[PDB]
RNA sequence: GCCCGGAUAGCUCAGUCGGUAGAGCAGGGGAUUGAAAAUCCCCGUGUCCUUGGUUCGAUUCCGAGUCCGGGCACCA
RNA sequence: AGCCAGGAUGUUGGCUUAGAAGCAGCCAUCAUUUAAAGAAAGCGUAAUAGCUCACUGGUCGAGUCGGCCUGCGCGGAAGAU
């Protein structure tokens, strides 16, 4: 038996799963990234062999989920491996903003769900209202869904019972074309490439020579067999059944997930069909500490990227930091993490940076090119259109958080271009700007709609505005670093705040400074660090005027000399929280 | 008919019934066969003048059935029409842009004698002055 | 709730009271106009 | 924060009681050369800092703002 | 003063804004139905809808109201043995 377990986040969702395995939290979890914050990262295929109460002895191929918004495609894929659907729910929490969602990615995958009360010890539970608040909102009937808890419990049935009756047996014939799905494939040194699959035609022997379908690679079969809460060989994994395969991948791309495998012995057409496409939702790019580190950090996405699909990176370029990546996180968890993840890992120390975006530009002459960066546009004379790319939306959300949803895309800069419909759950479009899209317009939607949301971007067209740089002068030195692009009448606050950073964190001097945001030569804004000064009256004490503006006007007639020979370095301050990275763990 | 079990005033162009900007969304985004108002309201346009609003107060029905009501154009755009300008006062509305005959106004009360319960027909014109006046334009009557 | 020497009414809601010596204006409509002391 | 003077083409700047704005330079062309500099010549390519108002009419006048220079006060 | 009612039509006033529907802003603010009702005094809406006051009816049965000039008071009003 299949199946694959899904929940709101915190729902014993993990908690039931060892205590399934205890039938036949802690357990599952490997790494020690989930034994703090006890958030489930990385789904753990497991089987197990249960003995059925009509004293069939099923085999369970049981797996494990992540319940996060920014682990959605760790959970779209394993829903593909099992045609089941355990859903665990509070007697509490209620329903959740994610428990819906899902769902309704199962909806259309057309799967099995066998919905359970979990927590159902709680004092304050309501298990009796529980199940009314399924019926009107995820459609599926859990009129009657078996209870249980999940500290011990009950212990009810435990619901395998009801489990076996609910779920399908897996349906494909062996003696016919092997055709085992890849999936969370994730790669070692000693054993090379490994690769979590989903036999579903034919059958697997040890040193058989498989073959990669699209790469059109053909390799040994050296190791194979099922995970039982540890690892454990086997002869040969049977039609329907998970297991690693372990093989002279060696190759960093050599089998990516989704791919179908066949023995070379008999190659078919043929299927599966492919995962899957993700997009990104916050979108950050980030930069090595240090340029040297590049060459490895160019390579540790190299190996963990392929641990993790839910990511997508690309080269990119800054005025401060050489080569560094444009990251395409799921969500600001997917962030937080993966900047542990590296770190904690292969000690890459690294720069979170608010993103780059492109731009076409036409200069006064009639061609185009794209900048990356806004150290790198023509001189403003040069300039014909400066245009900003747009990005398309799909939010897909309920009416009573419409009103909220509205109000804040309209602030990005938004354009209604549909709305109807579906029924109840409204379905939005608009066309935004990706620079205001890229930084966190995913979280106010999880924010404002209260979870209940949902969108989709790309690059989509180009278009021009009134948008323009933005240098930082000091005592007139213009830096390039700090350039910036925005549209025009956001300027004067990114312009008096700029401002502000610098004003905090360039040391005072001993001649009067003067930071300062301006366009062209024209100065949008301004503040002043203030002079030290030697107290000079601090002696006479006669009480004559005279005899103390003397000392006074030199003071004055000095700090006139010392201003215009000036200069001023400015060391590590072109990075720190100027690049964001003022917050740890930076 | 007049009691409504939900329904929905709102302006409406006689040259379409299935947009989107306009209607659809508008219309309390609460069941409504937009392939049927399609056919439905685009159906009374062919006796109407084109282009131009209509108010159309809608009457929806948990039945989602429902008996939308067509009435009459509004007067504040026929002014305009016959004053030839495409937009209000433009200029701010003490100063004047358009105008008016004194045969005009007149027939614009028979026009739409319905909604205007004015007594004296003539006593009725003196109404549309003030969809006259707010455009701020001089009538010729 | 702002001290101030010159209390006076802000919403119509306001209603002023003498409360001790001390007095003290009160809008049950917004929170924001409570004040003491005039 | 006050006082006085300012904000005019890509850059440095001249002008305005209320009457359709310019200069050098940069840029783009012409002449010259076998073509190259150089040199002479020719084009302004601006919504007169931004935003509202009065006037037939505003770069001037008025309101609000963001700014530049100098002079006082603050500025171990 | 309280308690029961009505609080409408032209019509989304004109523009300007993606939206401007009594109500984001600018100019205007007449006309009809009448017991009476501002193109609107607040709340309200993404935008409408929605809820009130203004003005009128009903019960109600005895004074009610807002300023002026003056007497005296109250807040404003924190210091070091
Ligand atoms: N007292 C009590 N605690 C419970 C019960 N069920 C679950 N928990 C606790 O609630 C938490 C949720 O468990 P967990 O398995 O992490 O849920 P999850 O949804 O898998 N978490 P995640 O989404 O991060 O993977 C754990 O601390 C677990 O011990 C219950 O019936 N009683
Ligand atoms: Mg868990």
């Amino acid at each position: 038996r299949n199946f694959s377990i899904i929940a709101h986040i915190d729902h014993g969702k993990s908690t039931l799963s060892d205590r399934i395995i205890q039938i036949c939290a802690q357990v599952l979890d490997s790494m020690d990234l989930e034994r703090e914050r006890g958030i489930t990262i990385k789904a753990q295929s497991v089987t197990l062999d249960y003995k059925a109460s009509d004293g069939e002895t099923y085999q369970l191929n049981f797996i494990d989920t992540p319940g996060h918004v920014d682990f959605s495609y760790e959970v779209s894929r394993s829903l593909a491996a099992c045609e089941g659907a355990l859903l665990v729910v509070d007697a509490g929490q209620g329903v959740e903003a994610q428990t819906l969602a899902n769902c309704y990615t199962a909806m259309e995958m057309d799967l099995e769900v066998v919905p359970v009360l979990n927590k159902i010890d709680l004092p304050a539970a309501d298990p009796e209202r529980v199940a009314e608040e399924i019926e009107d909102i995820v459609g599926i009937d859990a009129t009657d869904a078996v209870r249980c808890s999940a500290k011990t419990g009950v212990g009810v049935q435990d619901v395998l019972e009801r489990l076996v009756r609910d779920i399908p047996p897996p349906e494909g014939d062996p003696e016919g074309p092997l055709q085992a799905l890849i999936i969370d494939s994730w790669f070692d040194n000693y054993l090379g490439v490994v690769s979590l699959i989903r036999i579903k035609n034919g059958t697997l022997r040890k040193g058989d020579k498989v073959k990669v379908m699209s790469t059109g690679q053909t390799y040994n079969a050296d190791r194979l067999g099922i995970f039982t809460p540890k690892q454990v060989d086997r002869t040969e994994l049977k039609c329907g059944e998970v297991g690693w395969l372990v093989c002279a991948i060696k190759d960093i791309h050599g089998a990516p997930v989704g791919d179908t495998l066949t023995l070379a012995r008999n190659p078919a057409e043929k299927a599966l069909p492919g995962f899957k496409k993700v997009k990104p939702q916050v979108y950050a790019g980030l930069f090595p500490v240090s340029s040297d580190d590049y060459e490895a950090f160019r390579d540790a996405l190299g190996k963990l990227s392929l641990n993790d699909a839910s990511l997508f990176y690309e080269p990119e370029s800054s005025s401060a930091l050489g080569f560094g990546f444009r990251c395409g996180f799921l969500g600001l968890l997917h962030m937080e993490i993966i900047q542990e993840r590296l770190e904690r890992e292969y000690d890459l120390d690294l720069i979170t940076t608010a993103p780059t975006v492109v731009y076409e530009v036409e200069t006064t002459s009639r061609e185009v090119i794209y900048v990356d960066s806004p150290s790198k546009l023509p001189a403003v004379n040069n300039i014909y259109e400066l245009r900003e790319p747009i990005a398309e939306c799909h939010m897909l959300l309920p009416q009573a958080y419409l009103g909220n949803v509205i109000t804040l895309c309209v602030e990005k800069r938004g354009v209604q271009t549909n709305m109807v419909y579906h029924g109840n759950q409204v379905a939005l479009t608009y066309e935004i700007p990706m620079a205001e899209v890229v930084l966190d317009f995913f979280d106010r939607l999880k924010s404002t709609s209260r979870g209940y949301a949902s969108l989709d971007y790309n690059f989509k067209r180009f278009q021009a505005s009134d948008m323009v740089r933005v240098d930082v002068l000091i005592n007139g030195e213009r830096v390039d670093a700090l350039a910036l692009i925005t549209h025009r009448d956001n300027s004067q606050n990114r312009g008096r705040e700029l401002v502000e950073k610098m004003k905090d964190l360039i040391p005072r001097q001993q001649f009067d400074i003067a930071i300062q945001a301006a366009i062209g030569t024209h100065i949008i804004a301004r503040s002043t660090v203030k002079q030290l000064r030697k107290n000079v009256l601090a002696k006479c004490y006669g009480g004559d005027i005279s005899r103390k503006k003397k000392l006074l006007q030199k003071q004055k007639e000095g700090k006139k000399r010392m201003k215009q020979i000036g200069n001023v370095e400015l060391p590590q301050e072109a990075f720190l929280a100027i690049l964001h990275v003022g917050k740890d763990n930076k | 008919a007049k009691k409504v079990q939900a329904y929905v005033k709102l302006q409406v162009a006689a040259g379409m019934a299935n947009p989107s900007p306009p209607v659809g969304p508008a219309l309390g985004q609460q069941g409504v066969n937009i392939m049927e108002f399609c056919k439905a309201f685009n159906a009374k346009t062919d006796s109407i003048e084109k282009g131009l609003p209509i108010p159309v107060v809608i009457t929806v029905y948990a039945d989602r059935s429902f008996t939308f009501v067509t009435k009459t154009p509004p007067a504040a755009v026929l002014l305009k029409k016959a004053a030839g300008i495409k937009s209000g006062s433009g200029k701010p509305n003490k100063d004047k842009v358009g105008k008016i005959s004194r045969a005009q106004l007149q027939e614009i009360a028979q026009t739409k004698a319905a909604d205007m319960t004015g007594a004296d027909i003539e006593a009725m014109t003196r109404s549309i002055e003030g969809t006259a006046r707010s455009m701020g334009l001089v009538v010729e009557d | 709730m702002k001290v101030r020497a010159s209390v006076k009414k802000l919403c119509r809601n306001c209603k002023i009271v003498k409360r001790d010596g001390v007095i003290r204006v009160i809008c049950s409509a917004e929170p924001k106009h409570k004040q003491r002391q005039g």
